[PDB]
RNA sequence: GUGGUGGAGAGGUA
């Protein structure tokens, strides 16, 4: 993400880059909201072989 | 020149009534405090009058004294007086009549200890108070607030993980369980 | 055992065996109400025992703040979920319902 | 265009029941669900208790000989009243009581066009000397009204008249033997008894339908 | 002025939030110029009168006064000229200081309680600077390495990755489309897998 | 069996025995003054 | 417990969108737990001058 | 009792079929119901018309590998997939096309069938399409059941909203409720949300009084 | 034609 956003300032400009950044920031908050990622006592795995 | 107790104080409103020469120096709560006094406390040093509101305080807080310890009386005298009329027959001749006495002795020792403790605290409160030198009678009040959490306000539970509330969301917008029962707090 | 419960004291009928001759049943538990801590904050207590109750030695009366009945009660205890919320728990902010 | 015909409700308790729309159209239940269970947790006019004044207290940090608690807890419980105004929107209501016991919704007056539901919400425990003579006045409101929003000794509260406490749905088919592409929604509503299941509906059905007009 | 951070995710990236109580104390004299010039304000003590009371005219000319007025914004530690930054304030009804979470990276401002110190550039030469050297906008990329600063954080890169993932067998994996907008009116339908390998 | 904990008991999960109770807490600031203090005096107090 | 309490054993469920009303794909994780209010209020932090 | 009921809708035309409409006064909450829920009806049901199988002459399977004209059969339905197309006389038709450049136009029409543009482009010579078109109400893919193909009988190409603060002088926090709307041309994006309205009215006009 | 805060100590936040 980091490098597309260095990309993107350095060929696109200025403006259409911050128009970008809140853009996918945007779609970033709605998507993870969308997901229902979260941590449980199971998501860690402790390995048999340990 | 004092508030009434139990008076809501939105910010600004005099509070005490002073006199300078003649301007005044009343006493204004600050702005952005706002609540409810619920007591006042008036101290007068030694030499100086008791005012009103002083001499109502004293009043109810001796009454208050007196009903405590009559009531501590009647217990114990009623506690008494039913076990003397229990070891007695339905209602010897010489055990009863020197039972009756003693109670009446026993009952007469406590009354004069209540009282002559009421007396020791009422002249306990009559005194009047070691203020600072140029201090003729300090006031003192008290206000509550009720302060409703609101965004900005850090709360943190119980394993070090802190945070600040960002925002309250309508119930609706909440995530809810499929049974219809919503979350309160999404970390 | 409890003689008389209000918000504000308690008495408690003392039990013959811990007792001295006179002034047998004399336990006055005035409540400390609503004052000020240290850091401004409300201190009072509330009773948790009604009329004719048998206490022991040593059993919590009235349990003043933070307190619920008998046991320490610092905050409150709700309904939450660990899930990224429209990015309004970000950093470490909270969304509340 | 299916639409639903002659809402069906059934009644779980006094406050739990269930609303079943039969006929609509594929896809579109979970779609009304969605808005109803917000509307209904929104905006339902409600009446809650506003103002409670007693006689002998000043400010609700205090406490009053003979009563088992102090103001604040008197109020808290009096807040959870199920109370409803079938006549004029604002009323007043009295309490007295004195001596011991437990005072509950039911030592209130009633009134013509007033009535409570929840008559076992305990409010207060009373000792020998306890003797309380409370002013109430409520009144009929929607949203969550604090008391900022809203003569010493009358004392304002927190008013939240959303009689709705958990609203929740599921959608299954509907076969209506003309076609099995249909679909049906179950509307799972637990209130506070207040109202009745088939007039908060139409009141919703009203909301929504006064909200799109505004096209 | 300062209060405590708040993350507002509705906030363009030039744009910051701000207590309606903090703007009208800091703008007060500018709230006293426009009201004496609209007409509103004859004499200042009924100017002052109307800004204690805040009558409803008061938030117009407030919102006038502040809508192309930029604010300057710092945190306490302020390690490199990012540390201070200038926005453009959007009032909210609160007590807390809504931020843009792409900028706390450069703040390195979390929200477990960190305040942040408000400041206004009074002269057109200073908002000017504001808005044209000290913007949020203006830097993106740190002085230090030409590195982009303002970079996703935790949440919209967990996001993002998420978004970006493949399932060997998710629904609809192998069907085509022929625009990007297809694609949206499939998922946001439900009847496609948010990652399934597909043509467009 | 104590009258407080009949009206709530937590389930504890402790799998470890109990070997003595936990002593009061603020003994360690209560002794301190009441042994400078000496309030009970023997005709010899303690040195 | 849990088994006992006739909830989820993982102690994760899907949960629904309180706004789209869709249920998240991933079951999340909730439950109680206790949070406290600590005494750094806004109300005397907001200064302004 | 009483709402925000507001009048005041605004179409900002941003383009012929794709255009921009705002709600500026309404209650805190109502911005996202009346937002997912449109935004579901124009994406669920609204009655159109697509084509959902065709005849790829000299194509008997889809992975066939056809010749005279540039492009691949996937290429092909993709573009066929764009059509929009109105049917006034029935709720079923197919179309054949024959040229032996291929565009819309070329295929031919009787009074009944319409269709919105004729120019756009399908392929290129170096053509005997024999493809059926019928009415739907949503989007469904062939898989939810050349011979078949994906189907987008809405007209709205994309729709997507968004609910930021309304600011009322003595409200201070309200919903504004801002809609961008793509149509497939067939329709005026306003009429077509004057569509999606009358749905959602016609849905609970039994209960409403 | 007029407008009202030193130092020390302790604790706490980021
Ligand atoms: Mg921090």
């Amino acid at each position: 993400i980091s490098k597309l956003i260095n990309h993107c300032y350095r060929v696109v400009g200025l403006k259409d880059t911050v128009i970008f950044a809140d853009q996918l920031m945007y779609t970033g908050f709605a998507y993870s909201t969308i997901s229902g990622v979260s941590i449980g006592v199971n998501d860690f795995v402790i390995p048999d072989e340990k | 020149g004092i508030v009434y107790v139990g008076a809501e104080v939105q910010a600004g409103d005099i509070l005490v009534g002073k006199v300078t020469p003649v301007k005044d120096t009343s006493l204004r709560v600050p702005t952005g405090t706002k609540g409810t006094v619920i007591d006042v406390q008036v101290f007068t040093r030694d030499g100086v009058e008791r005012d009103s509101r002083a001499l109502s305080i004293e009043k109810m807080q001796l009454d208050q004294i007196r009903k405590d310890l009559n009531e501590e009386f009647r217990i114990v005298e009623g506690a008494t007086f039913e076990r003397l009329r229990a070891a007695l027959v339905g209602a010897a001749d010489d055990a009863l009549n020197e039972q009756l006495e003693k109670a009446q002795a026993y009952i007469s020792d406590r009354r004069q200890l209540l009282d002559d403790k009421f007396e020791d605290k009422k002249r306990k409160l009559q005194q009047g108070d070691d203020l600072a030198p140029g201090v003729l009678k300090i006031v003192k009040v008290y206000l509550a607030i009720k302060r409703r959490i609101q965004p900005g306000d850090k709360m943190a539970g119980r394993h070090g993980n802190k945070g600040v509330v960002s925002v309250i969301m309508p119930v609706e917008d909440m995530p809810h369980d499929a049974n219809g029962t919503p979350v309160d707090i999404v970390l | 055992v409890i003689d008389s419960v209000d918000a504000s004291r308690v008495v408690v009928r003392v039990a013959d065996d811990e007792v001295e001759t006179g002034e047998a049943g004399v336990d006055i538990y005035n409540l400390t109400k609503y004052t000020r801590s240290n850091q401004n904050t409300c201190i009072n207590q509330r009773p948790l025992v009604s009329k004719g109750d048998v206490v022991a030695r040593g059993d919590i009366l009235a349990d003043g703040p933070s307190t619920d009945m008998g046991e320490l009660a610092l905050g409150q205890n709700m309904r939450v979920a660990f899930m990224p919320w429209n990015g309004f728990n970000f950093e470490d902010s909270i969304c509340l319902s | 265009f299916l639409t639903p015909r002659h809402i069906d409700v059934q009644v779980v308790s006094q406050t739990r029941a269930k609303i079943t729309l039969e006929p609509l159209e594929r896809g579109f239940g979970h779609t009304l669900g969605n808005a109803l269970r917000r509307i209904l947790l929104s905006s339902m006019p409600g009446c809650a208790v506003v103002e409670a004044e007693i006689d002998g207290v000043l400010h609700e940090y205090s406490a009053i000989e003979g009563v088992q608690e102090d103001v604040i807890e008197i109020l808290l419980n009096l807040k959870g009243l199920a109370i409803k105004l079938h006549g004029r929107d604002e009323v007043t209501l009295t309490l007295a009581k004195k001596g011991s016991g437990v005072v509950t919704a039911a030592d209130i007056q009633l009134d013509h066009d007033v009535e409570i539901i929840n008559g076992d919400h305990v409010i207060a425990n009373l000792a020998d000397n306890g003797a309380l003579n409370m002013k109430l006045k409520v009144a009929r409101g929607r949203g969550y009204e604090p008391a900022d929003a809203r003569s010493i000794g009358r004392l304002q509260l927190d008013a939240s008249f959303s009689p709705v406490r958990r609203v929740s749905y599921v959608v299954e088919n509907a076969r209506v033997e003309q076609r099995t592409n249909l679909d049906k929604l179950v509307l799972d509503l637990e209130t506070n008894g207040t109202l009745d299941p088939e007039e908060a509906i139409r009141r919703a059905a009203t909301i929504l339908q006064q909200q799109l007009a505004a096209f | 002025g300062r209060s405590v951070i708040t993350v507002g995710p509705t906030l363009r990236l030039h744009q910051c939030g701000l207590p309606k109580k903090m703007a009208l104390e800091l703008f007060k004299p500018f709230i006293f110029g426009k009201l004496e010039g609209r007409g509103m304000a004859t004499t200042i003590k009924a100017a002052k009168k109307m800004v204690e009371r805040e009558l409803p005219e008061v938030w117009d000319v407030l919102a006038e006064v502040i809508r192309e007025h930029p604010v300057l914004l710092n945190r306490a530690p302020t390690l490199h000229r990012l540390g201070i930054q200038a926005f453009e304030p959007v009032l909210i009804e609160g007590k807390a200081i809504q931020l843009h979470p792409l900028v706390c990276a450069a703040y390195n401002a979390d929200f477990d309680g960190d305040q942040m110190a408000v400041h206004v550039p009074l002269t057109l030469e200073a908002q000017l600077e504001a808005r044209a050297l000290m913007m949020s906008t203006n830097n993106i990329l740190s002085p230090a390495n030409g590195e982009p600063i303002i970079v996703p954080s935790q949440d919209v890169v967990m996001g993002l990755y998420y978004m970006t993932r493949e399932a060997i067998n998710a629904k609809g994996e192998g069907m085509a489309f022929a625009d990007l907008q297809e694609v949206d009116r499939a998922y946001r339908s439900g009847q496609a897998s948010l990652h399934a390998r597909v043509k467009v | 069996y104590s009258y407080t904990e009949k009206k709530r008991i937590r389930k504890d999960f402790s799998k470890l025995p109990d070997v003595m109770d936990v002593p009061y807490l603020l003994a360690i600031q209560l002794d301190s003054y009441r042994e400078f203090l000496q309030a009970g005096a023997t005709k010899e107090q303690f040195r | 417990m849990l088994k006992l309490a006739d909830l989820p054993e993982s102690g994760q469920m899907r949960l629904f969108d309180g706004r789209t009303g869709n249920q998240f794909e991933r079951p999340t994780t909730v439950g109680y737990m206790y949070m406290l209010k600590l005494n750094h209020l806004v109300d005397d932090k907001m200064h302004a001058r």
